[PDB]
RNA sequence: UAAGGUGGUUAUUGCGGCGGGGCUCACCUCUUCCCAUCCCGAACAGAGAAGUUAAGCCCGCUUGCGCAGAUGGUACUGCAGUUUUGUGGGAGAGUAUGUCGUCGCCUUUC
RNA sequence: ACGCUUGGUAACCGUGCGUAGAGUGCAAUGGCAUAAGGGAGCUUGACUGAGAGACAUACAGGUCGAUCAGGUACGAAAGUAG
RNA sequence: CGGGGGCUUCACCGCCCACCAAUUCCUGACAAACUCCGAAUGCUGUAUAAUGUUCACUAACAGUGAGGGCUUGGGUGCUAAG
């Protein structure tokens, strides 16, 4: 046969969820492309990874034509 | 024989058919038909489909049509004989259609009941499914 | 033409109620179009003169304690492997709604829109 | 987007994507038009507008639009340097930074309102 | 316009016809001076032939 | 300064105000542009640019291609176009000289096609580039091909259109 | 009351059609200057106020296209025994139906 | 789709309809129009010293990354560029 | 819409006829590598209520790294195989 090759998984998925606390540099979402867009106190990296900016509580709040906008409420 | 002119992929996995098909169990454009009252899914092949169609078409020579509400869309493979287990999937052997309990396969619109019962009874003897003769409510 | 149907208002809705209702030869039906949807039950015998007939009828739903409802048959659900009726859905008519129905042609069925009292039985 | 208004809305969108303002350091929006240019100080984090200037008052002398815009900028700067506002983020509102907009900005820069 | 790209020979020239002696002063890029500007002697003007 | 602009603003405004049921002065159609283009089937033959910047007094462009259909071996990004646009008093002078001379110089000139309108109000007319235009000398030319002149106007319907043109020097074969 | 500027709200907020309006908005006239067209004052920029609601814009109507969408029933499914089933969760599609927005802050107005 | 010499509805042009069916060098997936797609002007941050905090994790390895200092490019400025 | 085929003729010229037949509308219905939708369960965090080291860390010492049957979701095989 000619079908016996595959690559290792990149362990993508959703890190700390929309009800838990994060800190100044915690990875929130690992993606391939910005499908979860950054909101307030949340920025995006080169690899479309969502990072926190300050300590607070995560909140997804999908809106604007079904587009997730992950943000952080400071506390 | 009925088969797609072309398709995206050649080999297809053999899934699991859970019965009681919730779509395709009502008569449309025909008043008589045969429906599967089996207990588990079946694979209706193109050879069986053509045999049943020609058997039902030889009866009622030129009266009415024969609607076939099914199509052999999935390919079933078979590796050659005297070959040990496992060197990849085998070549596509034939094409078949999934038939779940409740699906209607053949329909007749033109002929009356006396001829449409005999034609469908003659055609149902070529299919590997227990079939019952159904008539439309608005009749 | 017109038929009559004596039903019974359902006091409990759910899965256990529907199971205990179908374990006794009854059929749950719903009727909507007015103030609120009313759920009732038929004895599975008031039909076979409305569902299996090749004509257009109008049902007079009478719940006993209620009143005439003057419904039209709109939706039917059947079992795939037994052809038994599982659910019926009726649409109310009071005085004027320009209701749409399906009328069989007389020498399959054409869609017509007319007042509740001006519906033809067969078109030619 | 080519109706002389959609074209400006696009610029305003891709400017507001990065320009904003809190209670301190608010935003300064400008509106041009055929005559009587306007300017306003908005707080985008909390709603309420702080102040607003326009060439419709008993303080503007008639003349060229560039001089009128410079006078309006001086007026809005002198009015904003009363409560304590010292910094601002000057956006454009979809207008090229050249002409009346630049005149207003330079008239505000000659006064205080560090920006 | 943009000075330095367009032809500067775009001057006023006369289009004096030959049949009816009609002189039309236009602006074009084109001989010699006819009266006060270059002239282009032609055969058929706007008013020379039928269908006009 | 041009003749046809003054003639329009003096007579054609009042002419189209009546005979069409118009009320406002800002409702009569007007000519927006006279953009003229020319195709080149040479996939160093760009003499068409210099040819077009002689009868208009205005520079032209190249308009590199976009489609890479290998039927003609086009290889998208080619100089096949000219597309010189005139939408000012330059256009007024060009239209004036065109309608007064070198339009009535075609071999057996019976006018123009009265059904060349695209339904939106524009008028696309193709000429075959004779020696008609009194700007070329027919000496150092390679018999340059014609043009596909396009008068874009403000008129909304074809019936309301063609009236601003019939009120001018263009004959519509009738 | 009306208009202009600027924000929040996942089109029940959009698209289209039909009528009305102009202290502010907009077309509208010109290119000496600031500025620009891979050609054009078309766009951008500047200098003005002869005209205009024609259009943009804003109001009122329209179920027309879109968008939203039940109750009931069904599929599917967690746990327990089994040919049957009992207990909970419960869709999608479809029907009735709804929608021609709503909530703030500034300036001129009544 | 409608018009126009070559030119043929598949070359260029003009007017409408077109939320993405294009393109993103190279396979597939995800994303992108308020562009990550295309153009023009100026430039070299494809810098130096470094890594708060996390994701993967047998080890060896791997990935993202915020502040500070020294001098830069663009921009009116915010601000962006390791 | 148009192309292939029979008769009428200087003219694949003006015609007349039956099949394969672009685009559009209406129905019936398929897909692990299709999705305008979309559960049950499972996973994560906080608090509470039951049980109490069952949890986590350090040091030392091991064995194991040939597994198998049954129920459920699947791939291959012939919806065959202890």
């Amino acid at each position: 046969s000619k079908n016996g090759r595959e690559s290792e998984s990149k362990r993508l998925g959703v890190k700390i969820y929309g009800g838990q606390a994060a800190i100044a540099g915690n990875i929130i979402v690992r993606q391939r492309g910005s499908k979860h867009n950054p909101g307030e106190n949340v920025y995006i990296s080169k690899d479309h990874t969502l990072h926190a900016r300050v300590a607070g509580v995560v909140k997804f709040q999908k809106k604007r034509d079904n587009k997730s906008y992950v943000s952080i409420i400071p506390f | 024989m009925l088969q797609p002119k072309r398709t995206k992929y050649r080999k297809v996995q053999k899934g699991r058919m859970k019965g009681n098909s919730q779509r395709g169990h009502e008569l449309s454009n025909g008043m008589f038909g045969i429906k599967s009252v089996h207990e588990d899914g079946m694979f209706l092949t193109s050879r069986q489909i053509e045999a049943a169609r020609i058997a039902a078409t030889r009866y009622m020579k030129r009266e009415g049509q024969l609607w076939i509400k099914i199509f052999p869309d999935k390919p079933i493979t078979k590796k050659p004989l005297e070959v040990r287990m496992g060197k990849g999937k085998g070549a596509v052997e034939y094409w078949w259609a999934v038939v779940k309990p409740g699906r209607i396969m053949f329909e007749v619109g033109g002929v009356p009941l006396s001829v449409a019962k005999e034609a469908l009874r003659l055609a149902a003897q070529k299919l590997p499914v227990k079939t019952k003769f159904v008539v439309a409510r608005d009749f | 033409k017109s038929i009559t149907i004596k039903g019974s208002e359902r006091e409990s809705v759910g899965k256990v109620s529907t199971k205990a209702l179908r374990n006794a030869g009854a059929v749950p039906c719903v009727l909507y179009g007015g103030n609120q949807a009313v759920h009732f039950s038929a004895d599975a015998a008031a039909f076979k003169n409305l569902v299996y007939t090749p004509n257009a009828h109008t049902v007079v739903i009478e719940l006993g304690a209620g009143k005439s409802f003057n419904a039209i048959l709109q939706d039917i659900q059947v079992h795939p492997v037994t052809d038994k009726i599982l659910h019926i859905d009726f649409f109310q008519l009071f005085d004027d709604k320009e209701i749409t129905m399906e009328v069989p042609v007389k020498i399959r069925k054409l869609k017509v829109k007319a007042l509740p009292a001006n519906i033809p039985e067969f078109v030619e | 987007s080519l109706t002389k208004s959609e074209r400006r809305q696009r610029i305003k969108f891709r400017i507001r994507k990065t320009i904003s303002g809190s209670a301190a350091k608010p935003r300064l929006s400008v509106f041009r038009s055929n005559k009587e240019i306007y300017a306003q100080l908005i707080d985008d984090v909390n709603g309420v507008t702080i102040l607003a200037a326009s060439s419709r008052e008993k303080e503007i002398a008639k003349g060229t639009n560039v001089e009128i815009a410079a006078a309006v900028g001086k007026l809005v700067a002198e009015k904003a340097l009363k409560a304590g506002i010292d910094t601002i983020t000057f956006d454009r509102g979809g207008y090229l930074y050249h002409g009346r907009i630049k005149s207003l900005a330079e008239g505000a820069r000659a006064a205080g309102l560090k920006f | 316009m943009k000075k330095g790209i367009h032809p500067e020979n775009y001057r006023l020239v006369a289009f004096k016809d030959m049949s009816n002696d009609d002189v039309f002063i236009t602006k074009s890029t084109a001989e010699v001076d006819g009266v006060e500007y270059p002239v282009v002697k032609m055969e058929i003007s706007r008013t020379s032939h039928p269908f006009y | 300064t041009p003749r046809l602009k003054e003639e329009y603003k003096s007579r054609v405004i009042s002419a189209l105000k009546e005979e069409f049921g118009y009320t406002n002065v800002m409702q009569v159609p007007k000519l927006e542009k006279i953009v003229l283009s020319r195709g080149v089937g040479a996939a160093l033959i760009d003499y068409a640019v210099d040819e077009l910047t002689k009868i208009t007094g205005q520079k032209a462009v190249i308009t590199k291609a976009r489609k890479s259909v290998a039927g003609f071996k086009i290889r998208q990004g080619y100089p096949i176009g000219c597309k010189v646009t005139l939408r000012g008093e330059r256009m007024w002078e060009f239209f004036e000289r065109l309608i007064t001379i070198a339009v009535p110089r075609i071999r057996d000139f019976r006018g123009l096609s009265a059904k060349s309108f695209d339904g939106r109000g524009n008028y696309s007319m193709g000429v075959r580039e004779q020696i008609i235009f009194p700007e070329i000398d027919y000496d150092k030319v390679d018999r340059v091909r014609g043009m596909d002149i396009t008068f874009v106007t403000t008129a909304k319907t074809d019936k309301e259109a063609k009236s601003l043109l019939a009120e001018l020097g263009l004959p519509f074969k009738k």
